[PDB]
Order: C-alpha cells, then sequence, then structure tokens
RNA sequence: GCCGACAGCGCUCUGGGGAAUUCAGGAGGGGAAAGCAGAUGUGCCCCGCGGCGAGACUGGCGCCGGACGAGCUGCUGGGGCACGCGGGUACGCUAGCCGC
C-alpha cells in the first residue's frame, strides 16, 4: 500500500546518493551482503537527512495568464523582495579606466573588478569594505582570486603578478608571458593560464613550480573556462572548436565541433552535466558533456555573446553586446530528452553600456555584470544554491575557519596527475 | 579493574564510578599525562555516583579526627551501603579505590565483597585519584554551592585547634 | 565546542519521524521548516557550554508539548500507527543529558521523575529515583517521594527500605521521621482497614528510638502529635498517643506541648455524643492546663492556634463557639 | 546490580531503628582522443586484491566514499568503527561457550 | 510571487551564543572528488602512520646480567612480570614501577628454563637442577624457596593450569608431570609409551580445561588429555619446533614456532592440514604468543627481530628491532592486548607497543574518529601502489635484509628445480607441513 | 642636561620617527563540566545465562573443597504480548469486557 512509495524513495535515494549500479550476488558473499546493507542504509539515511536543510530556493512564478517573467523590472523585484538582498541590488559607476572584468571568490564574499586601462580593486561588497584598490598603470587582461580571498592574481600587459590581501605585490610570474585568460583549479592549487600565443601553463600555487606547460597548436585562443567536476579545462579555439584539455595529455584530450566562427564564450555546470558555448555564427548551443552529445537544437543570440556564465542552479547568464539575458531550463538534469526553452527569463536591459563580463554570486541570488562604465549588480531570484555546506565552502567564515579550511585544503591538494574525464577512476584495474 | 573510587574532601564524601579506566602499563607516558592533566579527557574517565556533604562542622571535625588515624565513620558505612551493591566475596566482587591502607582494610572488613586498592600501594588508583584532586572543583561545582577553599580553611583551623587544644589556654588578647 | 557535530547527530537522529510526519498528512511542509529550525536552535542551546536546568526544562517542555500537538492533530486526522516513542525516547535523552550535566539540580531530578511517572515508566522511575537519592541523600523531598510512591504502588517492604535509609540520612529536620510515622501509620490504617498489625509497635519504635536524635525536641514532639493525631479510627491509636503523651510527661513534663497534648489527647478517636463530651473533657484539661506553671505565653499562642484550629467545623454549640472566642479574648 | 535499592533484611546493621523494626517485622560532432594517458596509471589498482573474484565486485564495491563530507554522521560512525574494540583492563581467555 | 532566497548570519551564529553553527548539504553536486580526495587523505594517513611509528616504550629497569631465557606473566594480574636469566637469577617486576625490580633471587645454577605464576600469587621455575616453588610476595621477603621437586628428570619447561591449582612440566624423559598443588607429593607421569626424545615445551589449553599441548625435538607435536590420563595424539612435522601456544579465544587452534623460520597455525581436532603459515623470519623462531584478544600474534626470532602478525595474515604486519637487542628468546603480551614484552640475549627485557603508531590514554572524539577514519580509509585504499609501498616498506637492519634477499634467491632456485623436476592436482603448501600423523 | 666637527664603530635603507584605523600572523595569561569509547521507546509474561541470598547436606587434611536450595534481582541474549480516544464494572485514582 505504502511500501510501493517506500521503494520509490529507495529508487530516488539510490539514484542521487548510491553513486553506482549495485554489487550483484562464500565469505566474500557475506562480506558483500554486509557492505551492500551498509551502503543501502547509508544512501537511505542521507535521503532522510535531506529534510534538515535550512534555506529554500528563490523563485518567481507567472501568477496571471499574461504577466511573463522577462518583463518583470527590478523595481518590482527590489520592492517585492526582502530588504537584506534589496540592499544587495547595488550599482557602481566607474567611467574613466576601461571595461571592468569582475570575479567573485568561491564563497561570494569578495570581488575583484579589474579595469583594462589599469584599475584593479578587491572588495568586500556586502559590507562595503574596500580591501584594496591598486592603480597599476599599464593595461590589465584578467584578475582572479586564488584559494581564498587573501591572494589574487592579475594578468598584466606582459607577465602575471600575484598580490596579497593588502594589494602588495608578493611576486611577478615571468614564465607566463601575455597571459590572456586564467582559471584557478581550487581542489588542486593549480593556477592555469592561456597566453596570447596558445600556451597552457599549469602551475601549482602552493609549491610554486610550474607543473605542465603545453603549447596548444590551434593558434591564438579566444575562450577559456574550467569544469568544476573534472578539473579538465575548456579552451575555446577560433576555428570553431571547443578544445578540451588537461595537464597530463599534451594532445587535446577531446575537441568538439562547436560552431563556425571563433567560439566566443564558454560555461559548464558545477555538477559537470552539461556545457553551453557561443560563437560568431550567433548560435549558442549546449552539450550533454558526459556523453559528448549536443542535446538541444541550437539557440540564437542577437549579437556575438562576449560572456556566458551559468549558475549553481540551472540559470544561465548570457551577456551579449550591451544587455544580458538569463535562461532557465536549458539542461534539465533529471530529464532524458532535452527540450528547447521557448522563451527567456529575466533580461537585464540595454541602456548604452557594453557588458564585458557577467558573473553569478555562488550562494546569493544576485548576478554581477561587468560593463564599460563599471560594475552593476542585479538580483534574480532563482539563482544560487540555498543550502551550502560549511565543511567545503562557507559564505560566513571567520578567521579560525579560514585558517583551518586553508590548511585542510593544503593537506588535500589533489595531485595534477589525478585529472581525467571520469574523476572516479582511482582504484580501477 | 577499578570499579568505583572514593574521594573524601573537606566538604564531604563523594564516590565516583570509573569507566574507561587508565592505562595501567603506560601511566608514565606523556600523552597519558596529558589525559590526566586536562579536564576534557579525564572527565571521560570519571562520573559522579554520589555526594555526601557535611550536615555540620562538628561532623567535619569528627570526620578529620577519625580519618586522620584511619577509622571510618558510621555515616561513611551508611553512604557505602547506599552506593555499593550487596556483595559477598563469593562469586562477584567490587573494586573500590581508597587513598588510605587502613581505611581500605577496615572497609573490606565491614563490607566483605568490596576489595579496595589503596593509593599508597598502586600507582593506577594513585593517579586515577590524583586528578580527581586536581579537577574536583569543576567535578563537584554542579552540586556544591560556594568555594571549597573556605571550608578547607575553617576545617583546618578547627582540626589544628582540636588536636592542639589551642584556645582553652590561649588568652593573651 | 563541537556543538554542530554532536547536535548534527541529534538532529539527523530526529529526521525519520519528520519524514513520516511529512508523508503522512499531519504536519505541512513549512510547519516542518519551523519545526526543524526550532529543534536545531534548542539542540545548539542545550549542547552549548554555558547551560542551565531552565534551558533543559524548556526543551523538555517544548518537545513534549510537540508530542501532544502531534497526538491531538493525529486524533483530528484519524491517523493510527503513528507512535510517540521517538518523542519519549528523545525526551529521556534530553533528561539523561540534563542530569548528566547538572546533577545537583532537584528541579531537574523531580521533573525527570515527574515525566517518568506520567509516561508510566515505573522500573525506569525507580532507577532514576535511586540515582537521585544517591546524589541528594540529605533531601527529605526525594526520600519522602520514593517512600510514598512505593507505598501507593503497594510494596511496603521497599517503601521501608527507602524510609529507613532515609531516616538514617535526613536527621537534621524531623520531616522524614514525621513522614515515616505518617506512612507507617498509613499502612496500619490500611491493615486495620482491611481487618504485627494487631500490635503495631513500629511507630512507637520510631518514637523511642527518635528520642536519641539531634532534632529531638518538644515542638518537634508536638509535630509527632500532629502526625499521630489523625486516623483516630484505629486499633491502638490510644496506645500510641498515650505512649507519646506519657513519654513526654516523663521526659519533658514541664512544657506547653505536653500540656497541649494533655488538652487534645481525648480528641484522637473522635470525629455524635462523644464530641461535646470529649470537647468539655478538653475544657477540663484546658482549664487544668492554662493555669499550670509552664511557658504560659507558648500555651496561649498554641491555644489561639487551636481554638482558631477548630473553627471550620460545623454542628457545634454556639455558646461553646462564642465562649472560646471570649477565651481567645481572655488570653 | 547497583540499581534500585534492595530492602534491608539482616546484614545491614545501621541503627537501632533497623534492628528493632526488622526485629518487630520479623516478630510478626565530437572528436574524443581515444588514447590512454600515462600519468593516470599510478592511481589504478594493479590487480584484484585477494578476497575479490571479479572487477565488477571490486570497483563497484568501492563506490560510496567514506568520509564526513559525503555521508551522514550515523554512517560515518557505523562505517569507521573498527571490528575489534579493545578496552583497557585484563582480557582473560574465555570461560564458557557463548552460544 | 517573487521570492528570493535570504540568509542572515543568524544561521551562522544564533545571537547570544558562541556556537559557530555549521550547516551541511550532502548532495554530491557540492562535494566533488570523492575517490581522489579520499586518496589524498589515505596517502596522508600512511605517511602519518609511518611518521609516528614509534614502537619502543622502554626497558624494565636495569636488566639481568646474562640473557633472559625464560619469562612469564600473571594471567590474573596484568603487571606481575617475572623473567629468569642465564645465571639462575629470577627477578619479579611490576609494570607500573619499571625503574626497579620488586623481587630478586639467585634461584638456580645454570639457567632458568621454565617459569610460571600460580593462581594465588606464587611462582614456579624449572632448571636442570629441578624445579622450585617460590613466594615472590611475602612481607618477610623470603630469598629461600618454599617448595622443590627433583624426582623426575631434566625438566626443560613448565606451564600452569587456568582455574584449579595444577601444573605440568615438560621433562627430559619424554614425559610431562601433573602436580595438583597442596595435596600432591609426586606428580602423575604421562608420556607417549615408547618415547625417548626431549619434550621441548608444554602448554595448557586456557579455554578448554583439560587439554595439554606439548612439542618434542622428535620434531613432533603431541596432545594429551587430562580427564582420562593417556596421550591423545602425535604428529611429526618436518622440522624442530621451539615452542607451542594455544588460542585464548578458540579452544582448538594452536601455533608452533619452528626452526623452519615459520609459525604454523593448526587445528587441534583435525591434523591433516595447517591453517596458516606465517613466514617472515630470517633465523629460527623462538617465541610465539597469541594476543589475549585472540587474533594478533607475536613471534621472537633467533636473530634480532620481533614479528607482529595477525591471525589471518600470512606475512608480517610489523617488525621490531634495535641495535641493542641481540637474540629475542621470549616475547609475550601484556594482559590488555596493547603492549608486547621482549626478553632477549642482551640480558634485557623491553616494553614495545603493538600498533606502533597508536598512542594510549584517553582521546577526544575528534582525535579518535580521525584515527579510526584513517584506518577505515586505509582498509579501502591500502593496495594502491603508492599507499602500498609507503605502508609496506620498513627499515630493517643490514644483515636481516641481506639474509632475506638470500632466502628469496635460494627459494627461487629451489622452486625452479622443483618445477623442472616436476616437469620431467598439486599438493598444497599448507599440506606440505604435516609429515605424518600417528593415531 | 641640550648641541657636537674629524677619525672610528653599530643598526638599518620603497630614509627616520608619532598617532589613527583596516588586514596577516606569533607567544602568554585568565575564565569554561571543558565530559559524541560504541548513541537501540515503555511495561508485563515465558525461556536462556548469571548474580545476591536465608536455610541445609557431604569428601579429604584445624582448614580447604564439593553440591543443594526457599526467595529476590540483573541482562543490549533472543523470541511472543500490549501501548492512541468512547461509554460500562471502578475513582482524591485507572485495573478490567464490548468499540471507535
Amino acid at each position: 500500500k505504502a511500501e510501493l512509495d517506500r521503494i520509490r524513495r529507495y529508487k530516488q535515494a539510490q539514484k542521487k546518493y548510491g553513486r553506482g549500479p549495485r554489487v550483484d550476488i562464500k565469505k566474500l558473499r557475506r562480506t558483500l551482503t554486509n557492505l551492500e546493507n551498509k551502503y543501502k542504509t547509508a544512501a537511505l539515511k542521507a535521503k532522510e537527512a535531506e529534510i534538515l536543510l535550512e534555506n529554500q530556493t528563490g523563485f518567481l512564478e507567472p501568477e496571471g495568464e499574461l504577466e511573463r517573467t522577462y518583463k518583470v523590472r527590478q523595481d518590482e523585484i527590489v520592492k517585492e523582495v526582502a530588504v537584506e538582498v534589496a540592499q544587495k541590488k547595488f550599482e557602481l559607476k566607474l567611467t574613466e579606466l576601461g571595461p571592468y572584468t569582475c570575479e567573485y571568490s568561491r564563497n561570494g564574499r569578495d570581488l575583484i573588478l579589474a579595469g583594462r586601462k589599469g584599475h584593479v580593486a578587491t572588495m568586500d561588497w556586502r559590507e562595503g569594505k574596500l580591501g584594496c584598490e591598486l592603480q597599476l598603470g599599464e593595461t590589465v587582461r584578467d584578475a582572479r582570486f586564488l584559494h581564498n580571498n587573501q591572494f589574487f592574481a592579475v594578468a598584466q600587459k606582459k607577465y602575471v603578478y600575484i598580490y596579497d590581501h593588502n594589494g602588495v605585490e608578493i611576486h611577478c610570474l615571468r614564465k607566463h608571458v601575455e597571459v590572456s585568460h586564467m582559471e584557478f583549479l581550487p581542489y588542486h592549487f593549480l593556477l592555469a593560464t592561456l597566453s596570447i600565443s596558445g600556451q597552457l601553463k599549469y602551475q601549482d600555487t602552493s609549491t610554486g613550480q610550474i607543473v605542465a606547460e603545453i603549447a596548444t597548436k590551434h593558434g591564438t585562443p579566444v575562450s577559456l573556462t574550467q569544469n568544476p567536476y573534472n578539473a579538465i579545462l575548456h579552451i575555446g579555439q577560433q576555428n570553431g572548436t571547443v578544445t578540451l584539455w588537461s595537464p597530463n595529455s599534451t594532445d587535446p584530450l577531446v575537441k568538439l565541433l562547436a560552431h563556425r566562427g571563433p567560439v566566443r564564450s564558454l560555461a559548464v555546470d558545477r555538477e559537470g552535466r552539461y556545457m553551453v558555448s557561443t560563437g560568431q555564427d550567433n548560435k549558442m548551443c549546449i552539450w550533454d558533456i558526459r556523453n559528448f552529445k549536443e542535446a538541444v537544437n541550437s539557440y540564437f543570440t542577437r549579437a556575438p555573446a562576449t560572456s556566458v556564465a551559468i549558475s549553481d542552479t540551472g540559470l544561465t547568464a548570457v551577456g551579449w553586446g550591451t544587455h544580458t539575458t538569463i535562461w532557465k531550463g536549458l539542461f534539465n538534469k533529471e530529464r532524458p530528452v532535452q527540450v528547447k526553452v521557448d522563451s527567456p527569463y529575466m533580461t537585464w536591459g540595454g541602456q548604452g553600456q557594453v557588458v564585458e563580463r557577467v558573473r553569478w554570486c555562488p550562494f546569493e541570488d544576485i548576478l554581477g555584470i561587468g560593463h564599460n562604465e563599471g560594475f552593476s549588480s542585479i538580483i534574480v531570484p532563482g539563482a544560487g544554491e540555498a543550502n551550502y555546506d560549511a565543511l567545503e565552502v562557507n559564505p560566513f567564515e571567520t578567521k579560525k575557519q579560514r585558517q583551518e579550511g586553508e590548511v585542510k585544503a593544503l593537506l588535500n591538494k589533489l595531485q595534477p596527475e589525478m585529472i581525467a574525464l571520469d574523476p572516479n577512476f582511482i582504484g580501477n584495474l | 579493574v577499578v570499579n568505583f573510587l572514593l574521594f573524601e574532601s573537606a566538604v564531604g564524601f563523594s564516590l565516583f564510578e570509573v569507566v574507561h579506566q587508565a592505562d595501567t602499563v603506560g601511566l608514565e607516558l606523556p600523552e597519558v599525562k596529558d589525559a590526566m592533566k586536562t579536564l576534557d579527557k579525564f572527565g571521560k574517565m570519571v562520573k559522579l555516583r554520589s555526594f555526601n556533604p557535611w550536615t555540620s562542622a562538628a561532623q567535619g571535625l569528627e570526620a578529620i579526627n577519625l580519618i586522620s588515624e584511619g577509622i571510618m565513620p558510621e555515616y561513611l558505612k551508611s553512604a557505602l551501603e547506599m552506593n555499593l551493591p550487596q556483595t559477598s566475596g563469593k562469586k562477584s566482587k567490587v573494586v573500590l579505590g581508597v587513598a588510605d591502607k587502613k581505611l581500605a582494610g577496615e572497609i573490606t572488613a565491614a563490607f566483605p565483597g568490596v576489595q579496595c586498592e589503596a593509593a599508597d600501594t598502586s600507582e593506577v588508583v594513585a593517579a586515577l585519584l590524583r586528578g580527581i584532586r586536581t579537577h574536583a572543583n569543576k567535578l563537584h561545582k554542579s552540586l556544591q554551592e560556594g568555594d571549597i577553599g573556605r571550608a578547607q580553611l575553617g576545617l583546618g583551623h578547627a582540626y589544628s585547634r582540636a588536636k592542639v587544644k589551642f584556645s582553652v589556654h590561649k588568652n593573651d588578647n | 565546542a563541537w556543538v554542530a557535530d554532536k547536535a548534527r547527530f541529534y538532529l539527523e537522529r530526529a529526521a525519520p519521524e519528520l519524514r513520516e510526519w511529512e508523508e503522512k498528512e499531519i504536519f505541512t511542509k513549512d510547519e516542518i521548516r519551523n519545526l526543524v529550525a526550532k529543534r536545531s536552535d534548542f539542540e545548539h542551546l542545550v549542547l552549548a557550554p554555558g547551560t542551565k536546568p531552565t534551558d533543559f526544562l524548556n526543551y523538555v517542555n517544548w518537545e513534549r508539548s510537540l508530542d501532544r500537538l502531534r497526538a491531538k492533530r493525529c486524533a483530528r486526522l484519524n491517523i493510527r500507527s503513528v507512535t510517540s516513542h521517538a518523542s519519549q525516547a528523545r525526551t529521556f535523552g534530553i533528561f539523561e543529558r540534563a542530569v548528566l550535566k547538572h546533577p545537583g539540580s532537584i528541579e531537574l531530578w523531580l521533573a525527570y521523575l515527574e515525566f517518568a511517572a506520567q509516561v508510566k515508566a515505573t522500573k525506569r522511575w525507580r532507577r532514576i529515583m535511586t540515582r537521585a537519592l544517591r546524589l541528594h541523600p540529605m533531601n527529605a523531598s526525594l526520600w519522602t517521594l520514593a517512600g510514598r510512591r512505593a507505598a501507593q504502588n503497594g510494596d511496603m517492604q521497599r517503601a521501608r527500605a527507602h524510609f529507613l535509609r532515609g531516616c538514617r540520612f535526613c536527621t537534621r529536620e524531623p520531616t522524614l521521621w514525621l513522614e515515616y510515622a505518617r506512612c507507617e501509620m498509613d499502612w496500619l490504617a490500611r491493615m486495620e482497614a482491611k481487618k504485627p498489625a494487631l500490635s503495631g509497635a513500629i511507630p512507637i519504635a520510631v518514637f523511642d528510638v527518635a528520642r536519641k536524635q539531634p532534632f529531638w525536641g518538644p515542638a518537634a514532639a508536638e509535630k509527632f502529635f500532629d502526625v499521630f493525631a489523625k486516623f483516630g479510627h484505629l486499633s491502638c491509636h490510644e496506645r500510641i498517643i498515650s505512649h507519646v503523651v506519657t513519654t513526654m510527661q516523663e521526659l519533658f513534663p514541664n512544657h506547653p506541648c505536653t500540656w497541649s497534648v494533655h488538652i487534645r489527647q481525648p480528641l484522637v478517636g473522635v470525629d455524635t455524643p462523644a464530641f461535646p463530651k470529649a470537647l468539655r473533657e478538653s475544657l477540663a484539661r484546658l482549664k487544668a492546663a492554662l493555669q499550670s506553671t509552664t511557658d504560659r505565653k507558648a500555651l496561649a499562642t498554641k491555644m489561639v492556634a487551636w481554638m482558631d484550629g477548630i473553627l471550620a467545623i460545623e454542628k457545634l454549640d454556639a455558646a461553646i463557639r462564642t465562649v472560646l472566642e471570649h477565651t481567645k479574648r481572655s488570653l | 546490580d547497583a540499581s534500585e535499592l534492595q530492602p534491608i533484611t539482616q546484614k545491614t546493621s545501621g541503627t537501632e531503628l533497623e534492628q528493632t523494626i526488622l526485629a518487630i517485622m520479623e516478630e510478626s560532432d565530437v572528436i574524443i582522443n581515444e588514447k590512454r594517458v600515462k600519468k593516470n596509471d599510478k592511481y589504478l589498482a594493479t590487480g584484484l586484491p585477494h578476497p575479490f573474484e571479479s572487477q565488477q565486485q571490486y570497483e563497484r564495491s568501492l563506490r560510496l566514499p567514506v568520509g564526513p563530507e559525503w555521508m551522514t554522521k550515523e554512517t560515518f560512525q557505523d562505517a569507521t568503527k573498527p571490528r575489534v574494540i579493545i578496552k583497557q583492563g585484563i582480557i582473560a581467555p574465555m570461560s564458557k561457550p557463548m552460544y | 510571487k517573487i521570492k528570493a532566497l535570504t540568509r542572515s548570519i543568524t544561521a551562522q551564529q544564533a545571537p547570544g551564543s558562541d556556537v559557530q553553527r555549521a550547516p551541511r548539504n550532502l548532495a554530491p553536486e557540492l562535494h566533488p572528488f570523492e575517490r581522489a580526495r579520499e586518496y589524498q587523505r589515505a596517502l596522508n594517513a600512511v605517511k602519518l602512520e609511518r611518521m609516528f611509528a614509534k614502537p619502543f616504550l622502554g626497558q624494565l629497569g636495569n636488566g639481568h646480567v646474562q640473557g633472559v631465557y625464560s619469562m612469564c606473566k600473571d594471567k590474573n594480574s596484568l603487571n606481575c612480570i617475572a623473567s629468569g636469566s642465564g645465571d639462575g637469577v629470577v627477578k619479579v617486576w611490576d609494570l607500573t614501577t619499571r625503574d626497579e625490580e620488586t623481587w630478586r633471587v639467585a634461584a638456580h645454577n645454570n639457567i632458568v628454563k621454565g617459569l610460571t605464576f600460580t593462581n594465588d600469587k606464587k611462582l614456579l621455575s624449572c632448571a636442570t637442577d629441578g624445579i622450585k616453588l617460590w613466594d615472590p610476595y611475602a612481607s618477610p621477603s623470603n630469598t629461600t624457596p618454599i617448595a622443590t621437586w627433583q624426582e623426575g628428570g631434566p625438566y626443560t619447561s613448565l606451564s600452569f593450569h587456568r582455574s584449579a591449582n595444577t601444573f605440568a612440566a615438560s621433562s627430559g624423559q619424554g614425559c610431562i608431570r601433573i602436580w595438583d598443588l597442596e595435596h600432591s607429593t609426586a606428580g602423575q607421569a604421562i608420556q607417549w609409551p615408547s618415547f625417548v626424545d626431549t619434550i621441548t615445551d608444554v602448554c595448557f589449553n586456557q579455554v578448554e580445561t583439560s587439554v595439554i599441548g606439548s612439542v618434542a625435538t622428535d620434531r613432533s607435536i603431541i596432545l594429551f588429555d587430562l580427564r582420562t590420563n593417556m596421550p591423545v595424539i602425535k604428529t611429526v612435522l618436518h622440522f624442530a619446533c621451539n615452542r607451542i601456544v594455544f588460542n585464548p579465544m578458540e579452544a582448538m587452534n594452536l601455533a608452533v614456532a619452528s626452526e623452519d623460520h615459520n609459525i604454523y597455525i593448526f587445528d587441534a581436532r583435525n591434523f591433516d592440514k595447517a591453517l596458516n603459515i606465517q613466514k617472515g623470519h630470517v633465523a629460527a623462531v623462538m617465541d610465539v604468543e597469541f594476543s589475549p584478544t585472540g587474533e594478533e600474534l607475536v613471534s621472537g626470532s633467533y636473530d634480532r627481530t620481533i614479528r607482529l602478525w595477525r591471525r589471518d595474515a600470512g606475512h608480517s604486519r610489523d617488525v621490531y628491532h634495535t641495535k641493542r637487542m641481540q637474540r629475542v628468546f621470549r616475547t609475550m603480551w601484556t594482559m590488555d592486548s596493547k603492549y608486547i614484552l621482549t626478553g632477549s640475549d642482551d640480558g634485557n627485557v623491553r616494553l614495545w607497543r603493538a600498533n606502533a603508531s597508536e598512542r594510549s590514554g584517553v582521546k577526544a572524539t575528534r582525535q579518535r574518529q580521525a584515527l579510526e577514519y584513517n584506518n577505515a580509509l586505509l582498509d579501502r585504499y591500502g593496495h594502491l601502489p603508492e599507499i602500498r609501498r609507503i605502508r609496506r616498506h620498513r627499515h630493517l637492519p643490514k644483515v636481516v635484509k641481506k639474509a632475506t634477499e638470500i632466502k628469496r634467491e635460494e627459494l627461487a632456485a629451489i622452486k625452479r628445480r622443483e618445477e623442472n623436476e616436476r616437469k620431467h592436482k598439486r599438493k598444497s603448501e599448507r599440506e606440505k607441513a604435516v609429515l605424518v600423523k600417528q593415531q
């Protein structure tokens, strides 16, 4: 009567948590009935312990038959939404020194805004605490935080310098020349760069020696992101291919036939299920990146999208030309056959400011847009995971938990030889 | 294998269950000295079975002036009939830890099924008790109101005057 | 503090009943949001370092009223096969952790005995009872409660175990001697009510042994007469009262307690022609007693307290009522 | 059993209350580089470790991760507790058949 | 219906307290790298187990003069340790007070072969001069013995009963003697009927009351009953076996330490096959002591090493050596199964800890759940080749390394000509232990 | 006590001081029951293993040992029963049949 629903929660439990098929079935036989019963109750007690989660996720629903989600203005959201995050919808006007790259931390507590004419600043944006504002003179290609919000790295005109929390230059990285894109591997300590002449440089930022330099042969690179699930690294190449890399394999490890012009922008899920890119041939298409199978007939963008960035939930943020649109259901993880999103969701509008980089907050419901006149910050209710885990990533971390989390992370620096496509490969034959 | 032990202090008797007993071979080891040094580890070894205060400082002064020569009182035999189980030494005994040898012999004389390791003999209960003396402020704080040092101080003036016969022939003032 | 870890065990231990309450139609989902968040706030408050017996009783009161809320809401929605035993087991956990952290707290011990008695946990109630007596042996409240509930349960031998060990320990106040004469004579009231029991020399032994104690005084002996002065429908109550008055008039023969029981002694086996008869007999003993050379002020205060201590009775001669009012005026 | 207090019959002397009251009571498209990588080789098992009989049973019975970040606290305890729990004291050889 | 998700720092600290409240989501989309972070945690577990492998506690005071050739333990106490050197002088220690010996006597003339404690408090010693019963705990400290026996022969070892006051001694006439104390003058003699050779060691079954185990330098282990006095069985092995011991949790299983560099674990009721063969030694094997918890084993070698085994291991869990420890003749456990106790030919007797990295005392629950987490994590990842090499390597000395290499090459040749001389089912390597079995 | 040349010496150098505050660490004191070593609802009955224990017999040499036993109790050893609301027999009470 209800044991059917008991088996239903058993099915969802061993889908989400069981992590494997199941061990089929003399001393070995009883030790594996032992192990299989302990694994069964382990998944079932994780599923039962999912009810203790504090926060619910944000949403907005079309209560009428004619009010639609892309029409809702942020005066309506800032009024109808609580005052602590209505604080977080702020803007910031900086005209004089170039288009402003922005990047958060991975707890969302700090952001760098780099400015291409030189102006690089690190801040705590909620409490208005400007930790650094360094002027830096010559041009700036990219800025990014390292493992904490305590060191950051900026890709200059010629080298890549890294800096402490006070904005004091600890050291210049000379071996990386005209780095145009950067990505930090966080479970490693592995600052990975693309130079303007197509050379991956994989460093370790803890030990300080470069660990795998490999010159990609596809000319100059035009895009770069990072799979959080695999630590593999997506460089976007101007023949139209998303070329997928590693420190180990000196060949491209897998390259996909994405577009026709240079593929302008890249993003992957933090769960590593899917991928979305866009290029000059203005289509923006997504892939089931595990099966390497384009799951959806491509979308179009009204302009070549200089940015895309997808959220901790399914929302994708494509920043095209001078105004950016969010897209909700591009890849439903639970659905076998992927259907097309017929209409967007929360377009941030165009009033004469070319957006140079879009970002999401990781655990807030805000989006940080990086235009030529500075940093604008907008609120969009669906994004950000509500429930975090303060063992891994803590948005409210004191100094004790910063120091403890840093030294536990250094004790669990994965080695650069541990990077592959399926990351649960360790312990096979 | 110590079961219970008896800490006698200037505010009263208190007997502790001991569970997760001490490393009887590695007592002089430094990590065991740390676990016998801080409260958050030794208190995993000691509970508090019973506390028996003094109903009067006259009972306190007779309590010193019996326990110094090493004789138990009838109220100590009362609290041990209260706390210890009814045992002969037939088939199952009970180990109690006592800081005094003649008090141990009298207490095994009165109770035939207790068997008492004295802290003059064995360094296991000498250390397992020496550490109840270190933390017995915090170990007793939840049930004894006020400081222990003043009850000690008055009991020491009382026992010195009662042993020496002080103010019966000191009238200088 | 690892309060998030140990609290995480107690919350995740609480989770499958919340699962069953969400999947039954009993509570709703935001109610379970409030419920999980409030459970969590209490578990961190309780496993926090600086805690109080007030805090433990707050979470016991709230968890138990949660169990009653789910009980009445269960009776609304006509559910059966949902049970209360994770709530009762959980509440025993809060108490066991409570009296493990603050064991010198008789609010915690009496409240835990109250819960263990109200959930009909009798053997566990006796185990809690013995642990409470061992940490508070000079507490007549606990020795009395153990002896009385043992007597009402019906094992008078185990009652006398708790009482005779109690009279061994609590020997400052007369209180537990009074309750053991009160409960032993309650048992003799049960024995003569059902009809050793014919003699009943046990509270007389409590009396004569109680002579040699540090509390043994005349006002306390008057409290012995206040104890024995009830249940006058017995076999040997005149013998017990007569031994008390005789022994006080052999050891303290010059006290207004002895003159007060010299007044009130014929009024033991009464409750009716004997009531004015023994009342005027108490007027002969009264007029014989007020003139006696003793603590005349103390006898006067006792008899203002006693003439005031009759007034609620009905069916009395109003001349006697008024003349005792004028005797209170005269003294 | 140092639990619930037993009634006093003969042996506890105590007081004359005890001797007298007991005396009376007695008296009652996609191009995948399909090439094996060298440096992912040292993280692979070089053979089925002894008790196992098949690669499905081994690599499939390493599936759930033992740790606090991935499991609940009950199964982190019930997963990491050892088989032989040895307490301090004297472990005598056994005395009678347990079953 | 525009709801965002809102968080204040009340979910970090409820204000008015100091509990850093730590929420946690167990959905695997937030915790990547399961196998790989647990690999790196397991590698740090092996590097820290190896880093904190400090096995040597110490030394029972100033030791003997000549080498400790027999020692024993009180099965009822835990700290009564006695050991008889090669001057006849036995000493009695307390494990709490290790700076000095409790008792000391020049008991015999040549050596002390047998040594045991009785059930009350008294000890017993065998030597070529016969056998003496001593009172080590007397308030008039008697340096003189209080009983003796010489009717028998050259008694070469000795072992004592569990419950009742009875002991047996392994003589030189191929016999074992049964004495029941306080009412026996001469012991009952039980021997194999026409048996000549020296009967090297003797042991009582501690679990089953009436079974006596005995080895002989007839390379033959023999089992006696005790209820009906007659020998039960006799098997001839292939090599001389120095010592026997039974299992304190299993009433049937026994270990022999042999000159074959091996421990052999046998069943008692079926002598057709061994049950385990522990084979890590380089010289002959003096002592074998089962842990009082059953499972774990210890063997003292003729060369400079103690071998820590498991019940079901086949190869050595850990090895123990110093430069100052010469030839370990006796090695036995303490009565919790944590420490191991070593009598060698330096005239010196030592405390070592079993589980060389584990440290005793009381631990906070995060310390001990950290260590239990490392041990389960290594019971998963123990065989991946970096973890396997950094566990499995140990610095054992130069002569033992050279000689076990020579044993590897020599057994390589012997198995090579075994396969050629076969070539021009099989018989199991545990079945190539039982040479013959007499009824 | 300020100033102090030459000669000589030491420390230090995005020169040298003082304050305000922001951030990164280090050392020490004092306070805190500071106590997650195996986390199984309650009550009754039958079995199994055991503990107290009155009282009773016996073997051998002034002792030690066997082997009986009224009663009472423990047990995380496992199995079987019951647990929520009604009216009745019954209340300073809930023990007991039929239902909801």
